[PDB]
């Protein structure tokens, strides 16, 4: 019914300690409403939690945007003989994304309680949190929060006056972006290289240690405890239909005040940047391009970002996709092709090398983009590069090939004249 | 019984549950292109040369690892599957070395034959190729590492059949290499078979090097007498 | 060079079925040995069996 | 661009299977705890932590450390070699006391990341990947560290320093040289990534427990 | 209230903080499940 | 373009260009070429026998 989104009240946010000003510790969390009526949520049943998540309209906050209730119900099959596990993905690999880090460092207890609630909903025996290897202080804070929860009896032996036993383990990665991918996450947990496995089987069938597993983003896990307490309907109302809820937006690049802020879902991009980022550097007329959902999403120019919303459907209709809600802005004083080439170079150093399309094609793309930056190529190559991207995309084991091909496609589609001009200039200066 | 009906090119076939798309195509008489899949080894899915189109599905599936579903109509000679094969073959040949005249696997190369029957007839690769250093794993298997396509057949055979965990992949992405990471000889009574399973000239026979071409050889079926297995 | 004395060293014939070859050999008066066709038996392949919970099949690497 | 690091090991007097390495008894207790977390069937899962612990005891990973980890966890040494050569936080070569990583990915590069890298190079007089002669500092260019909002930033020995200017990184370097430990976190006193002068969200005091709970619970 | 930053303690974390906390935490964990054998290679 | 007597060439360094690939032997319409090869003492891929029958050659 509502038509305008982006005015979210201060009291109406979920991460009330996003900036780490309140005492995050267990005492502070309780003061902010955390660990309230957990037993009531545990005792009410897993089916009730799954129904609340379904009616909440919640979708994966990681990037895919898949309905989380559907996955957690995929777990809801009866027992098999194997233990069931809930793995929380805290890899936080994507460039320009810092949301997971802030809600782990300054607010761990909501993550722990969401882990417990999701484990109860999915019948999981324990929770494994794969924290990034670089996030050492964040991991230590999460560990001490888990220790505090264990001391208070909030997790572990009976975990409550409930009768449900649940453990929360924290495992640390070692410098690997591919380990963020859920199957590569599982492989890294099991002590092998972070190479993704094929699907099927899905983690709900054969996951960590061969046991049924559900992998969820840190942001997705945190909202569930609050969602259960305030109800599915309250969460559903925000944003548009099939895009319900509130989202954490990380605005960076060429802005006056780069910041992480939680806001309503279908907020206009320009309104969000002006309100929270302080506006783009040099005024809105200085803007050249925006990458809305981290490096794995195609860029959009000013004419598209003028009147574009921020959710899955609208950003897909803009041929970008929401992704990880990671806004990176670029004004007209920066080399856009250099930025895209740097992204492709990053993807070249972050591929696991398992399958030939991603490995060979992404190395080829990096070399081609390096040649493009100097204009050393010819115009007829541009279409060739496009075809390369098409070949790599949809033929790989995991979606890292997609995340390497899409930026190239967006750059070509929106700035082919720039590449042709650079090539012509190189030809002139070299004869 | 428990057989399910699947269609390969519009033709009905009855298969067991868990049968892969590749085996369903086999039962009708087609061989799907492959480099990493082997019947005797565990499924890998690395090569992506088995990608085939399932009708009314936008994404191609790996035939060597995807179990067939009831009522599925595989489209093996569809335009999408042919384009996927050409793209994968292009990626495979982008970094491959121009070693065919000096390679001991000239007329017995799966890479060559599958390029001829499923790839394109030309290249659009304008960059420079890569080169990795060779490894020494004993006097029986000659290793020329640049030719290797990272199929991982040798690793799976060593770990599962020979029972030896000496072979592995080191590094990441484009620079990932198959070897031992240390100077160590892979020696076992079953060590030579990795020459046969290797589709390329990365692993060749050392005593047999440079002596003959496959089209010249006359093949005589006979029996081993070095033991009582026969 | 390699010298020979038999005219039938390079003679190889192709047939659709075993019966056709047997008939040709019988009508041409040649004693023959017939070998039954070897077929690779069907095999049970499962990708998920690689990631086994308790069985020996689980792979150490991939 | 190119990697520059080899993925084959050749025996060296300071890097060989006979190089002395072992675990401190407290590190052995830590190893026992780490193994305990996983199910009693799959002790192979502990390889990433234990290896890391070995590095935290030594500063780098010789082949002897990998062999010891494989022997303790009863896994083939080749698997430990794959794990060591796969993940980029493992040092298979000796490294300086302070390991400086400067992120140069596009979000950090946009906010003038190259100036900080060049300032560090000028201060230390070493190239991008070299090490200072007195075995004190090491400079590495890495991928995004998840601190894009605080860009430009560099990470040294588990410590994050965000919102650097050239000057700020010079004070960080010579304060590390002096002997004391600089305080981690962003510079300019913006207190972990809210708007510098905006403060547009989370202003009024946070709500008390049970504020939004629905009826019947 | 709002102005003070409360995440400073992590200014005094040592190199062994994570593993020491895990060692302390090990006594609160439920017994691990078992697959039946000592290792998949057994 | 004239086709006359056959010859084996070598590189400017002085090593023979032939690598014993046996493609000339395979393509020869008259089977006039006979080749035998083995690894040289330095490990090079060189022929030990390269015969052409001028009386079977069709030039
Ligand atoms: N938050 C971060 O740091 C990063 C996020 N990403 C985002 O990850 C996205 C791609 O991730 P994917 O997992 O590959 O997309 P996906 O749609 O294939 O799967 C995502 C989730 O949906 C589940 N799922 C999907 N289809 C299913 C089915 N038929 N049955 C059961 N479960 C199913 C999967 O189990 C998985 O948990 C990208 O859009 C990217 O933006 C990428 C890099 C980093
Ligand atoms: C290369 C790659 C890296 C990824 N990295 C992450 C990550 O760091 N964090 C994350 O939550 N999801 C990541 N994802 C997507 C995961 O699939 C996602 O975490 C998981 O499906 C859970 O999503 P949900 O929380 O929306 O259910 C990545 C996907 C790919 C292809
Ligand atoms: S697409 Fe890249 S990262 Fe993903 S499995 Fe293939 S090689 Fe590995
Ligand atoms: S392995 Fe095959 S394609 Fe590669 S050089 Fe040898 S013959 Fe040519
Ligand atoms: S050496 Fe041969 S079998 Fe082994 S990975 Fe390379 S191509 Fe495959
Ligand atoms: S064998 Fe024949 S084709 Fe091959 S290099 Fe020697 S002369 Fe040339
Ligand atoms: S044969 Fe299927 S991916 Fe290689
Ligand atoms: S891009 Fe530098 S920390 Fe993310
Ligand atoms: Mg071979």
């Amino acid at each position: 019914k509502k038509t305008s989104f982006g005015s979210l009240k201060d009291e109406d946010r979920i991460f009330t300690n996003l900036y780490g000003r309140h005492d995050w510790r267990l005492k502070g969390a309780q003061s902010r409403g955390d660990w309230y009526k957990t037993k009531e949520i545990l005792l009410k049943g897993p089916d009730w939690i799954l129904g609340e998540v379904k009616t909440s309209g919640l979708r994966g906050r990681g990037g895919a945007g898949f309905p989380t209730g559907l996955k957690w119900s995929f777990m809801n099959k009866p027992s098999d003989g194997r233990p069931k596990y809930l793995v929380v993905n805290a890899d936080e690999g994507e460039p320009g994304t810092c949301k997971d880090r802030e809600i782990i460092r300054h607010d761990p207890h909501k993550l722990v309680e969401g882990c417990l609630v999701g484990g109860r909903a999915m019948g999981a025996r324990a929770a494994y949190i794969y924290i990034r290897g670089e996030f050492y202080n964040e991991a230590s804070n999460l560990q001490v929060a888990i220790r505090e929860a264990y001391e208070a009896g909030l997790i572990g032996k009976n975990a409550c006056g409930s009768g449900y036993d649940f453990d929360v383990f924290v495992v640390r990665g070692a410098g690997a972006y591919i380990c963020g991918e859920e199957t590569a996450l599982i492989e890294s947990i099991e002590g092998k290289q972070g190479k993704p496995r094929l699907k099927p089987p899905f983690p709900a069938d054969v996951g960590v240690f061969g046991c049924p597993t559900t992998v969820a983003n840190v942001e997705t896990v945190a909202v569930s405890p609050t969602i259960c307490r305030r109800g599915g309907a309250w969460f559903a109302s925000f944003g548009r239909e099939r895009n319900s809820g509130t989202k954490l937006f990380n605005i960076s690049g060429h802005v006056n005040h780069p910041c992480t802020v939680e806001e309503e879902m279908s907020v206009p991009l320009k309104e969000l940047i002006e309100k929270h980022a302080g506006g783009v550097i040099g005024g809105w007329d200085n803007l050249l391009a925006v990458i809305p959902g981290g490096s794995s999403t195609p860029l959009i120019p000013k004419s598209v970002c003028e009147t574009v919303l921020m959710d899955f459907d609208a950003l897909v209709q803009a041929q970008t996709g929401l992704g990880t809600a990671a806004v990176i802005v670029m004004d007209r004083s920066t080399d856009i092709v250099k930025a895209i080439a740097r992204l492709i170079e990053f993807y070249k150093h972050e591929s696991c090398g398992q399958c030939t399309p991603c490995r060979e094609g992404v190395d080829w793309m990096n070399k081609v983009m390096a040649r493009f930056v100097k204009g050393d190529a010819r115009p007829a190559e541009i279409d060739s590069l496009w075809e390369i991207s098409k070949q790599i995309e949809g033929h790989t084991i995991c979606a890292l090939g997609d995340g390497a091909a899409w930026p190239v496609q967006g750059l070509i589609r929106h700035f082919r004249p720039e590449l042709e001009e650079r090539m012509q200039q190189f030809a002139l200066q070299h004869q | 019984s428990n057989l399910i009906e699947v269609f390969v090119d519009g033709q009905s076939v009855m298969v067991e549950p868990g049968t892969t798309v590749l085996q369903a195509c086999e039962k009708v008489g087609m061989q799907i292109p492959r480099f990493c899949y082997h019947e005797r080894l565990s499924v890998a899915g690395n090569c992506r040369m088995c990608l085939v189109e399932i009708e009314k599905a936008p994404k191609v599936v790996a035939a060597c690892a995807m179990p067939v579903m009831k009522g599925w109509n595989i489209l093996t000679n569809s335009e999408k599957s042919k384009k996927a094969r050409e793209g994968v073959m292009e990626f495979l040949l982008a970094n491959h070395p121009l070693d065919c005249p000096i390679c001991d696997q000239g007329g017995e190369c799966d890479l060559q034959d599958q390029s001829m029957m499923f790839g394109s007839d030309r290249s659009r690769f304008l960059e420079g190729k890569r080169a990795v250093e060779d490894k020494n794993i004993g006097p029986l298997v000659k290793t020329i590492m640049t030719r290797c396509i990272q199929c991982t057949r040798c690793i799976r055979f060593a770990s599962e059949i020979a029972g030896v965990d000496d072979l592995g992949t080191t590094g990441r992405g484009n620079d990932m290499q198959v070897g031992t990471y240390i100077e160590k000889m892979f020696m076992s009574e079953l060590s030579g078979n990795i020459i046969d399973i290797c589709p390329v000239g990365a692993l060749t026979s050392k005593p047999y090097a440079f002596t003959a071409r496959p089209w010249e050889t006359r093949k005589t079926e006979s029996i081993d007498v070095m033991d009582a297995v026969g | 060079w390699s010298s020979t004395a038999d005219p039938l060293s390079n003679l190889v014939l192709t047939f659709s079925t075993k019966e056709d070859a047997v008939a040709f050999a019988e009508k041409n008066g040649w004693s023959f040995d017939v070998e039954e066709r070897k077929v690779p038996k069907p095999k049970s392949k499962s990708y998920g069996a690689n990631f086994s919970w308790n069985k020996r099949t689980r792979v150490s690497t991939k | 661009g190119a990697g520059g690091a080899l993925f084959v090991h050749r025996d060296t007097p300071e890097n060989n299977p006979d190089t002395p390495f072992d675990f401190t008894p407290e590190n052995y207790k830590r190893i026992e705890a780490i193994v305990k977390n996983y199910p009693e069937g799959h002790k192979a899962a502990a390889v990433l932590p234990v290896l890391d612990l070995a590095q935290r005891q030594n500063g780098w990973l010789p082949i002897s450390a990998m062999n010891k980890v494989a022997e303790i966890l009863q896994v083939p040494p080749m698997r430990v070699y794959e794990v060591a050569t796969f993940y980029t936080m493992y040092n298979r070569k000796p490294v300086g006391k302070y390991h400086i990583q400067v992120c140069t990915t596009t979000p950090c590069m946009l906010r003038n990341s190259d100036s900080i890298l060049e300032a560090i190079q000028k201060k230390l007089g070493i190239k991008v990947g070299e090490t200072t002669p007195d075995k004190l500092f090491t400079l590495i260019e890495v991928e995004c560290l998840g601190a894009c909002v605080n860009a430009p930033m560099v990470q040294i020995n588990d410590n994050y320093y965000e919102d650097l200017t050239p000057k700020d990184i010079e004070e960080i370097i010579d304060e590390l040289k002096a002997g004391k430990i600089p305080k981690p976190g962003p510079r300019s006193g913006r207190f972990s990534c809210e708007p510098a002068g905006g403060l547009t969200s989370l202003t009024e005091p946070p709500k008390g427990p049970g504020f939004g709970v629905q009826a019947g619970l | 209230d709002n102005s003070t930053y409360r995440n400073l303690q992590h200014h005094e974390y040592s190199t062994y903080t994570f593993l020491d906390l895990n060692v302390e935490l090990s006594k609160f964990r439920m017994p691990q499940p078992s697959s039946g054998r000592q290792s998949p290679r057994h | 373009r004239f086709r006359g007597e056959h010859a084996l060439r070598r590189y400017p360094s002085g090593e023979e260009r032939c690598i014993a690939c046996k493609l000339c032997e395979a393509v020869c319409p008259a089977q006039a070429i006979t080749i035998e090869a083995e690894p040289r003492a330095d490990g090079s891929r060189r022929t030990t026998r390269y015969d052409i029958d001028m009386t079977k050659c069709i030039y």
